[PDB]
């Protein structure tokens, strides 16, 4: 019953290859997987080709013009271990910490490979 | 009988204008309840510059 | 220089050299605990010092040179109220 | 337009381009990456600095201003990790450590 | 023309000990030492890069080689010095 | 009193089918293809008909029949079918397209539509702000070839919500959208969204839950069980709020008088004569401060013995250098420390007769205001949420904490209202005042508390004094986009202004964009 409960919905919610909701002709084309990282790159090179053709047309609303500009105020500094206000930064692994006992218990005896993951959260590696 | 009038806040804009001799300076102040802009004479501007006031000082 | 022990005040910018640390390669001990400490100091100021300071005709050097010179009673009344 | 070498770009006093030259015509691989000579230069610079530090206080322990391979030999074999690294190597004019087993003393 | 690491070794002991002379025999000992560590690290990196079916020697290959050859304490000091030097070199922006 | 979190319980009832008798071939149909959920429904109704997450999977049987097309709400039936559910979105965009066709066919079958030569109903759709040409080209091709629909329109969900909450169509305001994978700030002048000054921040709910995952993984590296995505999602939903001011809140968040109130505990689910004479002499027998200083000196001697024990330390290195200079010429320390502790106890007893966990900030951060014993099984399966309750929603105000070098939402609102559209710093134009009077917050990620109060407080912070600030907010802010396109279709009759025709598509081609007031714009000038 438990192994046929899924099969009941399977034989209730199916659609065959001659699809009713699709058109009479199909002519389905082939496509690549087209990951989202390279889509930005091909849009950028298309746009750059458009400017280098038109120059030898100011853009108005593109993907790279609507993205937010960097801030003007200085960024606040926080402790990497606790999230509190970071007053000091260790010179070896460049980790901002809060006080002395945080430095003794966590920041000093930490293993290599952990500091890069701590710096990954704010993207500082 | 006397009156005391006080402006106090963060300097967000310090623009002086002339006409070698400045004419007037527009100073913008900001506190936690909002901002307010003022016009000032060059005499007070000389004391402002003497106090070494830049953008971001209270 | 490197090897020195110093105290820095962030608000006023006063830097004082306490000396050199224990490094043979004067001599004081390297401090312990947190770098950023907060200390409470207690000041005992005499009424005559505030009377000299509040009188604008002379500075605090009259506390050392001694020429206070007949401090008026109006500033004494202001100090007594404050 | 003129700029200095890669060594002070990395803040090193050992020659980076010479390490790159020895890596490229040393015939180890047909393609050599960019960051590899800098990493190797830093490693050899740190090892030379540590070895000369140990030779330094070994020579101050003899009250002298010059480095004899006696001092190098001593600074090698009184340190355990350089003992493990340099176990099978013999140093020129080094001698041995002063050691004697416990029962060989005149115990009485 | 012959090549030596004499000037670089010289300035290395001049940061740590300025009033210290050096012997030529000690300089030859040091030169043979650094060349031996160099050939050991290079053959370890080339052997590892051949073992991973890769035609390129990069920083991570000699990173694994330094983890392999050096004992652990001097190993993490060596990779720490190398990582600060490489990250300082890579900031050419 | 600990709270055990779990996966959300399975839905017993499968979703139903709309009746084919009430289907109207000439009615438009509204589809919101969101990144997290799909919102499907007819124009004539005011509530949504179909709500399910935008995900699907394929099952494998022993009997090998290949009859498994489980989409959306049917994945909420068992753990195994749900755990392999795949969404058509990779990042903000859509990469694969066959699974989108499968989801769309599932939606069309559950809408009670019986078509002939493709779908005869006009399609109402949603698209992202300033999308790429590949997404629009593929949407055009897939809709006008796979389904043969007569008419399509494209518009942004935030502008759809702003059209919903003022259906005049010519108002002026500021739209703040907190989406699944992005945060948008769009100003609307006279009912038309000015897309040349809108801004986008690459942060959303997905990055917030992944941030909570990374924080909770780095806080407890020795957790025995592995926590899934939905558990971190429900701790983000239940135990996160926006502080009124972050700087004052982080200072006293670990103090005892605050930590007794806002610390949340989460439990993981799991299944001789000389001796006598000496004693007699002892019985016959500032100084206490000197004895305490001697105890401190004994502690320093124990620290020096520990430094001499560690050979990598400089003290043992100096001792080895002294030994080498002489050559060139730990249980006893523990017993001495025990004897020093006994002497300190004797001094304390003589003063009386004749290292707390409460001062450990790491222990307060880890296990709260309670003492900890690690040998019990129950609190080894436990987490404490003290700083992460306010640290997680703060990233939309400071994106630098999230690794993104972008300005905050308040700074973007500040530069829009104070350095654009004819507004000097100090004097606000009529457009800026009309924008401030009608600030609207929408999006699914607005469910966290304290967002409106924080936005109002900062808006009072940077605006000139006496400016009237009004911020509106929906009761359920995940539904205003679908109700917006329903209000575009049903309420007005100028909806044919925005409709793409098939013959017009074959005249102009894939490279086309309708410059209407509620959608996207042309890439160039």
């Amino acid at each position: 019953e438990r192994l046929l409960f899924l099969r009941s919905v399977g034989e209730r919610n199916e659609i065959g290859f001659p699809s009713r909701f699709k058109s009479a002709h199909y002519k389905k084309p082939t496509r690549r997987h087209k990951s989202a990282r390279q889509l930005i790159s091909d849009e950028n090179k298309r746009i750059n080709a458009l400017l280098t053709k038109a120059n030898k047309l100011v853009p108005k609303a593109t993907y790279f013009s609507v993205e937010a500009p960097p801030s003007i105020r200085p960024a606040k500094k926080y402790c990497d271990v606790t999230g509190l206000k970071g007053f000091y930064k260790s010179p070896t692994n460049n980790i901002r910490y809060h006080n002395a006992e945080i430095y003794q218990l966590i920041v000093k005896p930490m293993a290599p490979g952990v500091d890069q993951e701590y710096l990954k959260l704010r993207g500082a590696n | 009988k006397e009156t005391k009038e006080v402006y106090e806040g963060e300097v967000t804009e310090l623009t002086p204008e002339d006409a070698k001799t400045i004419s007037h300076v527009i100073v913008g102040l900001k506190s936690a309840k909002g901002t307010k802009t003022l016009r000032l004479d060059p005499t007070i501007y000389e004391s402002i510059q003497r106090e070494k006031v830049s953008i971001g000082d209270v | 220089l490197a090897g020195d022990v110093i105290s820095i005040d962030k608000a006023s910018g006063k830097i004082t050299k306490l000396g050199r640390s224990f490094a043979r390669s004067r001599f004081v001990q390297c401090p312990e605990g947190e770098l950023q400490k907060r200390k409470t100091v207690v000041h005992t100021v005499s009424l005559h010092e505030i009377d000299v300071i509040n009188s604008r005709t002379q500075g605090f050097l009259a506390l050392f040179t001694g020429d206070t010179g007949e401090i008026r009673s109006e500033v004494r009344d202001q100090i007594n109220t404050k | 337009k003129a700029s200095q070498s890669r060594s002070a770009k990395a803040g090193l006093t050992f020659p980076v381009g010479r390490v790159h030259r020895l890596l490229r015509r040393g015939n180890y691989a047909q393609r050599i990456g960019s960051g590899a000579p800098v990493y190797l230069t830093a490693v050899l610079e740190y090892l030379a600095a540590e070895i000369l530090e140990l030779a330094g206080n070994a020579a101050r322990d003899n009250k002298k201003t010059r480095i004899i391979p006696r001092h190098l030999q001593l600074a090698i074999r009184n340190d355990d990790e350089l003992n493990k690294l340099l176990g099978n190597v013999t140093i020129a004019q080094g001698g041995v450590l002063p050691n004697i087993h416990q029962n060989l003393l005149p115990k009485k | 023309r012959k090549e030596t690491y004499s000037s670089y070794i010289y300035k290395v002991l001049k940061q740590t000990h300025p009033d210290t002379g050096i012997s030529q025999k000690s300089m030859s000992i040091l030169n043979s030492f650094v060349n031996d560590i160099f050939e050991r690290i290079a053959t370890e990196a080339s052997k590892l890069a051949a073992y991973n079916k890769k035609s390129t020697i990069s920083a991570r290959e000699i990173q694994t080689a330094v983890r392999l050859i050096l004992p652990g304490e001097l190993a993490k000091h060596a990779v720490s010095e190398g990582t600060r030097a490489v990250t300082k070199y890579s900031s050419s922006t | 009193k600990a709270v055990v979190i779990d996966d959300p319980p399975l839905r017993q009832t499968p979703e139903p089918f709309d009746e084919q008798s009430a289907y109207n071939p000439q009615s438009p149909i509204a589809i919101d293809f969101g990144s997290s959920k799909l919102r499907a429904g007819f124009v004539n109704h005011a509530t949504p008909t179909h709500i399910f997450p935008n995900a699907l999977t394929k099952f494998r049987d022993r009997k090998l029949n290949k009859n498994f097309t489980f989409v959306g709400n049917d994945t909420l039936l068992d753990q195994a079918v749900r755990s392999q559910s795949r969404s058509p979105f990779d990042g903000p965009f859509v990469t694969n397209w066959n699974l989108t066709e499968e989801i769309l066919d599932y939606t069309f079958h559950h809408l009670g539509v019986v078509p002939d030569n493709g779908i005869p109903n006009p399609i109402l759709l949603t698209e992202r702000l300033a999308t790429v040409q590949s997404q629009r080209t593929n949407w055009y091709q897939i809709l006008f070839e796979t389904y043969n629909v007569p008419g399509v329109t494209f518009g942004i969900d935030s502008l759809f919500s702003f059209y919903n909450y003022n259906p005049s169509g010519n108002k002026t305001g500021l739209v703040i959208s907190c989406g699944h994978e992005d945060t948008n700030v769009i100003p609307v002048v006279d009912g038309a969204g000015i897309l040349t000054d809108a801004k986008r921040i690459n942060w959303g709910g997905h990055q917030a839950v992944d941030y909570l995952n990374d924080l909770m993984a780095l806080k407890y590296p020795y957790f025995p069980t592995k926590m899934s995505y939905l558990q971190y999602e429900t701790m983000y939903k239940d135990y996160c709020y926006v502080s009124r001011n972050y700087d004052e809140d982080i200072e006293k968040i670990l103090t005892l008088e605050n930590l007794d109130t806002n610390d949340v505990v989460v439990e993981a689910p799991f299944t001789a004569k000389e001796e006598e004479e000496k004693k007699l002499k002892e019985q016959q027998w500032d100084k206490r401060l000197k004895l305490n200083k001697l105890i401190k000196r004994r502690k320093e001697k124990l620290k020096l013995r520990d430094e001499m024990k560690d050979r990598k330390s400089q003290v043992s290195q100096n001792r080895m250098k002294n030994l080498a200079s002489l050559a060139e010429d730990e249980a006893f320390e523990e017993a001495l420390e025990y004897e020093y502790k006994d002497i300190v106890e004797l001094e304390r007893l003589l003063l009386e007769h004749d290292y707390d966990w409460r001062n450990s900030i790491l222990h307060l951060f880890l296990r709260g205001p309670r003492p900890h014993d690690s040998e019990n099984i129950h609190e080894q399966h436990q987490m404490h949420l003290n700083v992460e309750r306010i640290r997680v929603p703060e990233v939309i105000f400071q994106p630098t904490m999230g690794g993104q070098d972008q300005a905050g939402i308040c700074e973007l609102s500040e530069t829009i209202l104070l350095k654009k559209f004819g507004s000097q710093p100090g004097k606000l134009s009529q457009t800026s005042i009309d924008m401030v009077n009608n600030v609207l917050i929408t999006g699914g990620n607005a469910k966290v508390p304290g967002l409106k109060e924080r936005i109002v407080k900062e808006f009072t912070g940077f605006l000139p004094t006496g400016t009237n600030i009004t911020v509106n907010m929906s009761s359920d802010p995940s539904l205003d986009a679908w109700k917006g396109m329903a209000a575009l279709a049903r309420n007005e009759e100028q909806y044919r202004k925005t409709v793409i025709s098939k013959k017009e598509y074959e005249e102009y081609g894939p490279e086309y964009i309708k410059e209407h007031k509620l959608g996207n714009t042309k890439y160039f000038e």
